[PDB]
């Protein structure tokens, strides 16, 4: 499936795709988050 | 690693190798001689920048194995990756799908980007809360807000099944919904992972951004995605049928109008149709006429038959080209190499396929390539090489390229040996 | 447009008043003759009276013959629809060549659509029935709607509840009501309604400028062939035919016969008027014997355009006989059903005004001595080569820091270079 | 826990892996080409 | 294979490790120039640093041509592409030659993709969704819990699986198959319209790292049409009749691309092979002229050709000959390999071969009266007549071939050249 072109034609645009490449999560916040692991008023 | 492209007949060539006064430097950029040839295609290589005078025409017409694919070759790396350069064989339009004048046309218009650009108001950020009247309630590294929510806009979150911590994208002009993932947390772990899951950070800047986005296509694209309603699935298995006039005016009327606007460029390219003298009668008349349109590219041409029959004609004519199409275009004529250049393009040959030869080789290989030919040469390089490395060597000698000229016959030597035992072939 | 053509610099039949062709004009030059006899054509199209008049331009290659029938479509305007063929295009592989051809001809006849719509459009105000007692009974709907010029009341039918209710028209609604069928459209909520925190897109207009009530004209140009294939093909059926790929189909005669009916309808109705045009049909002896017996009955409709014919072949054997040759490679039948516009070899002095055209239309500077050299060259080889050699001489100027041609440039261009005869010449040694 | 945490570290590599390679790949035209390349 | 085909003996080239053929090994005789030189195409071919080179292996008939291209095949192994075509088969009625040679160009490159798979298989002991999903599946080594993720409970659903199903999880795509139902309760009913099958014996977590071998042309026909969709026109797509289609040059582009990009990851390996076009003769001048392009470029494989014809003429031309009915132009850019004529000794080691290859016992009488008929009329016709002779042999209750029965069998059938003969008078 990582060849899988056409099937990315109805799921995908090329600037999601961008925005995708740029803010994947990088590996030392996966480590983060598994190390770690606002109430409204209408004024 | 052994990347799909390897080393080809033209992998040494990388530009012309002309200087800024298109004056032709003799071994430079991989290319060897054909120093008028290579100032030629210089000057049509700037004509194609320059894009102001469509249709132009030119024929590179020579022997064989005298550069005219190497020179075409360079002209391709010499112009930029931007510029279209369509390059096909004159035999690719002979097709069961669409007739003649349709695979022309659409050579033509695959050679013709259009460079549009648009601006979009797109609404990016982390979903906080969602309340079914609705309230959606958005997110990024520096902002929160909270949206009301219309029927349609409900309806679009509850099918896309948004949830709270996904990164959905909104666009205001139209009202739809994507969603480009879930963002990774503490809880959101888990141990197997849907297909269209995708792990995001959450955006940066503010929810509400002003977009400018530039998309690179080229007419035949356009064509094609106008031509029926899932025409765009045609882009990828090529069965276009024959594309209707209707489309094809309304979109070159369109393009003229979104370049009036500013909104799209056009970036005129290459057609090079190498081997042309497979083209019949009816597609040289047919570019004839197709030359004479503003949308038609720079058309480069490459032929080495003399004065031979025009197919489909019992008519012989220069280069199997009418005269009617002949005085249309300019012809760069290409001119045997030397012994020096011979030695030189070996040389080039050995540096790109990775071949230490001695003095002498390169010698024996020169007077091999001049009597006989000088792609035998260039296959006799990788040959002595392979023999060489069979006897453990480092250095191609005289004794590998004797071997491998003993091993491997030309075309001339094949020949008097196939006569010589002419009686065992067939149909002589 | 913007970018230049080998036709670029041709902007019509240069002819006076008198209907004589000026020696330069209008960026053609000589062939005084052909041109006042393209004339005679250009009024022959405008008059509208003829059908299947067919003219061929006969001559030798680079005597103007497409110049000559550009700007015959110039001279028309673009109301006249003028459709370029050539001949390669009848081989299709999706229809027969009759089909290609039929379908060109209505190409080349226009009808243009006069739509005069009228429609009370606006923001709804106030939609209060009007009860009353029969002779709850309600007697008319009043609407009002209002936009930017004013406000108008509307005492409009009854029965227009019935879409009032389908259609969700409430208070600051934005509808049009259409005379004819008082049938109303609702296109969104007012912008002057819409928040900047909620999120709609098609739910929200900007309130109508104008009057409340307007009288709208739209006039469409289509052509017979455009309603042909409208009506061909009508756009689960309609899943099925468009995910199959969507092929050309042989167009019967009968759906021609209802669409003309229905274009005369139209035209005594008044809604359209008919612009017939030009088909134009270059490398037309790339057609066969098959296109060219087609042809004698499609000259001979009343429904036929006019047909402007290009041959250069000479004595030519015709494409799909066998040694039946013929004076211009088109069956001497087809020849007597066309009127033959001969075109003529140009001087020196008529080569050098081209070029000059075309170094100025292509933006170039050239210089007298230079011109002199290109014309004198192009008396050997050919026009179309020495008219080549402007542009790639331009950027050898460029290069060497020179704003115009000179001679050494053209003498360099010329050297790098070659045409038909001195690679023939090369061959043969 | 070595073990535990072991397991935790190639879940989360795994994890990274499959995301790259889905974040990695754009489409060839998309679906804002194909609506701006539509005649009206 | 159990069926003995026209060159199962060919096993190799029979080279030692300094390059040179062997009289008689690996299944070949003779031919000694030819297997070394296609020795050193083998070696071109391993060395996967050239693209678009190309062989015209030529010889009268019956010279080993076909058999010195499989003895390359064989060389080179499995792993390497090895496509064969006739020159005949490019005059497909649904696609041009071109696409049906490019088609061929594109099978010859293979891809090796490594990966490693984790599945989570077993019974299903509980099934409540909370979100997210948790699953119990248990085997024969235990029960083990699992957290899914919410998209995956779509799938269970569709799937129908249910409380003491055994079914399998793709860690990577979340793919669910439900493969039958426990053995376990195989009593649970006397008569169900079900598939009952076993609990699986390992861990519920399985880790296995695995290859597979594909060719770029199998990824250009993934891509060419959408498979597996879900919506209305995917579906009619998957009912339509398929069609090979014309292929277009931006999809292989980005196909290249993409391929590149993770052959630089490191999870693919690039394999490139070899196509073999026999009978080129059969070509038409448009297939030849596309072929010089097709040979140029850099992404092509070694294209190893085979033609037969002496000086004949170019197929789909007027008159005009060509040695080998090949174009000069094409000539040019191959290297040729020459086969020649085989001597007696050769013909009788071959014929020798082939019986024991056929598991027939002939005896040295019968060898050499059918080494005298193939010295007489062909190779193939003495080879052809060894199993006719051995059937005799067994009904006359004879283990052995004799002359008599060779006699007979040559008695029986004619050569074709006697054919001719008969027919000339
Ligand atoms: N100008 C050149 N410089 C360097 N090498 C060349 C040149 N021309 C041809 N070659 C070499 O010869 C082959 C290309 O010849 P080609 O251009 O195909 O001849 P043809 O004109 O018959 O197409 C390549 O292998 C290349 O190495
Ligand atoms: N009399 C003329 N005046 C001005 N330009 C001309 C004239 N005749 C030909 N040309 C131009 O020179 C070129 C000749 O080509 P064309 O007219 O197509 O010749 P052909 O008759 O062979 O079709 C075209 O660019 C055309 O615009
Ligand atoms: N060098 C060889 N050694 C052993 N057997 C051979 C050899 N050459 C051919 N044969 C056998 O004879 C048959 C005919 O040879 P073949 O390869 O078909 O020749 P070609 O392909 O040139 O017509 C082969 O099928 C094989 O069984
Ligand atoms: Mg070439
Ligand atoms: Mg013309
Ligand atoms: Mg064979």
């Amino acid at each position: 499936s990582m060849f899988d072109l056409i099937g990315l034609e109805n799921k995908i645009t090329r600037h999601e795709a961008e925005l995708l490449s740029k803010k994947k999560i990088p590996r030392k916040l996966m480590e983060e988050i598994s190390t770690s692991a606002p109430a409204a008023a209408k004024l | 690693v052994t990347r799909i492209e390897r080393i080809g007949a033209h992998s040494h060539i990388r530009g012309l190798g002309l200087d800024d006064a298109l004056e032709p430097r003799q071994a430079s950029q991989g290319m060897v001689g054909q120093l008028a040839a290579r100032r030629a295609a210089g000057v049509v290589l700037e004509m194609i920048r320059e894009g102001k005078i469509a249709g132009r025409a030119v024929l590179i017409a020579g022997q064989p194995g005298t550069g005219k694919t190497a020179i075409a070759m360079g002209m391709a790396q010499a112009l930029g990756p931007d510029t279209p350069f369509t390059a096909i064989a004159g035999s690719e339009i002979f097709s069961l799908e669409m007739s003649k004048t349709e695979a022309l046309t659409q050579a033509f218009r695959r050679s013709i980007g259009v460079r549009i650009k648009e601006e979009t108001e797109i609404i990016e950020g982390e979903v906080v809360e969602i309340q079914i009247v609705g309230k959606l309630t958005l997110k990024t590294t520096e902002m929160e807000t909270i949206y009301d929510l219309g029927t349609k806009m409900i309806e679009s979150l509850t099918k896309d099944k948004v949830q709270a911590g996904d990164v959905i994208t909104i666009d205001k002009a139209t009202g739809k919904i994507s969603k480009l993932g879930r963002s990774f947390t503490r809880a959101r772990d888990y141990d197997a992972m849907g297909s269209q899951t995708k792990f995001v950070q959450c955006p940066d800047g503010e929810l509400q951004k002003r977009k400018e986005v530039v998309h690179t296509v080229s007419l035949h694209e356009i064509d094609v995605i106008n031509s029926r309603t899932q025409g765009f699935l045609a882009l990828f298995s090529g069965d276009t049928g024959e594309i209707k006039s209707e489309v094809r005016e309304q979109i070159n009327a369109k393009v003229a109008e979104w370049r009036e606007e500013g909104k799209a460029e056009i970036i005129p390219g290459v057609l090079f149709i190498d081997e042309v003298h497979m083209l019949d009668i009816e597609s040289f008349s047919f570019l004839n006429r197709a030359l004479e349109s503003d949308m038609a590219p720079v058309l480069i041409m490459a032929t080495n038959r003399g004065i031979t029959r025009i197919r489909g004609t019992s008519y012989q004519s220069p280069h199997g080209i009418p005269i009617d199409l002949l005085d249309r275009l300019l012809i760069v004529s290409t001119t045997p190499y030397s012994e020096k250049d011979t030695k030189q393009i070996l040389r080039i040959r050995c540096e790109e396929e990775d071949v230490e030869m001695s003095e002498d080789a390169y010698t024996v290989l020169t007077r091999i390539g001049l009597e006989t030919s000088l792609r035998y040469a260039i296959q006799l390089i990788t040959a002595a090489s392979l023999v060489c490395r069979k006897r453990k060597g480092t250095e191609v000698q005289v004794d590998d390229i004797k071997r491998v000229y003993s091993l491997f016959l030309d075309e001339s030597r094949s020949t008097q040996y196939m006569k010589e035992y002419q009686d065992a072939f067939l149909f002589n | 447009t913007q970018r230049i053509a080998s036709h670029s610099h041709v902007k019509g039949l240069g002819l006076d008043e008198s209907g004589l062709a000026k020696q330069a004009a209008s960026g053609l030059v000589g062939q005084e003759n052909a041109r006042e006899a393209c004339g005679v054509i250009v009024e022959l199209i405008k008059s509208k009276k003829m059908a299947g008049r067919a003219v061929l331009l006969a001559g030798p290659p680079g005597t103007g013959k497409t110049a000559l029938a550009l700007a015959i479509a110039q001279e028309l305007g673009s109301k006249v629809p003028f459709c370029p063929m050539v001949g390669s295009e009848v081989y299709s592989t999706e229809i027969k060549k009759t089909e290609v051809l039929m379908e060109n001809f209505r190409r080349a006849i226009g009808l243009r659509i006069k739509e005069t719509k009228e429609v009370y459009e606006g923001e709804v105000t106030e939609l209060t029935p009007c009860e009353t007692e029969n002779p709850k009974t309600i007697s008319h709907v009043i609407i009002g709607l209002k936009t930017a010029k004013g406000t108008k009341q509307l005492k409009l039918d009854p029965s227009i509840f019935e879409s009032l209710q389908k259609e969700r028209v409430e208070a600051g609604d934005v509808i049009y009501i259409e005379a004819n069928s008082g049938a109303v459209k609702r296109q969104g909520r007012c912008d002057t309604y819409a928040t900047e925190f909620d999120l709609e897109a098609e739910e929200y207009v900007p309130l109508p400028k104008g009057d409340v009530h307007k009288k709208k004209e739209i006039i469409q140009d289509v052509t017979l062939h455009d309603l042909d294939v409208a009506n061909a093909r009508p756009q689960i059926l309609s899943m099925m035919g468009q995910l199959m790929k969507p092929k050309k189909t042989e167009i019967t005669d009968k759906l021609r016969g209802e669409i003309n009916k229905v274009v005369n309808k139209y035209i005594d109705q008044g809604i359209a008027e008919l612009v017939p045009g030009v088909l134009f049909v270059d490398e037309v002896h790339m057609l066969d014997i098959e296109c060219f017996t087609y042809l004698h009955r499609a000259l001979e409709s009343s429904i036929a355009p006019i047909v402007i014919f290009a041959s250069n072949r000479g004595n030519c054997v015709i494409r799909g006989t066998e040694d039946i040759t013929s004076p211009h490679g088109i069956p001497l039948d087809l020849l007597d059903r066309v009127m033959i516009i001969r075109t003529m070899l140009y001087t020196p002095q008529e080569m050098k005004q081209i070029i000059k055209i075309r170094a100025q239309t292509e933006g170039i500077n050239i210089s007298e001595e230079a011109l002199n050299h290109l014309g004198e060259i192009g008396t050997k080889t050919t026009l179309r080569y020495s008219v080549q050699l402007l542009t790639p001489a331009n950027l050898l100027a460029k290069i060497n820091g020179k704003d115009s041609i000179e001679k050494e440039h053209v003498e360099e261009i010329s050297e790098l270079f070659y045409d038909a005869k001195s690679s023939a010449k090369i061959l043969a040694d | 826990q070595e073990e535990k945490t072991r397991l935790l570290k190639e879940r989360l590599d795994q994890i990274y892996l499959v995301n790259e390679r889905r974040c990695s790949q754009a489409p060839v035209y998309g679906r804002d080409l194909l609506r701006i390349c539509a005649l009206p």
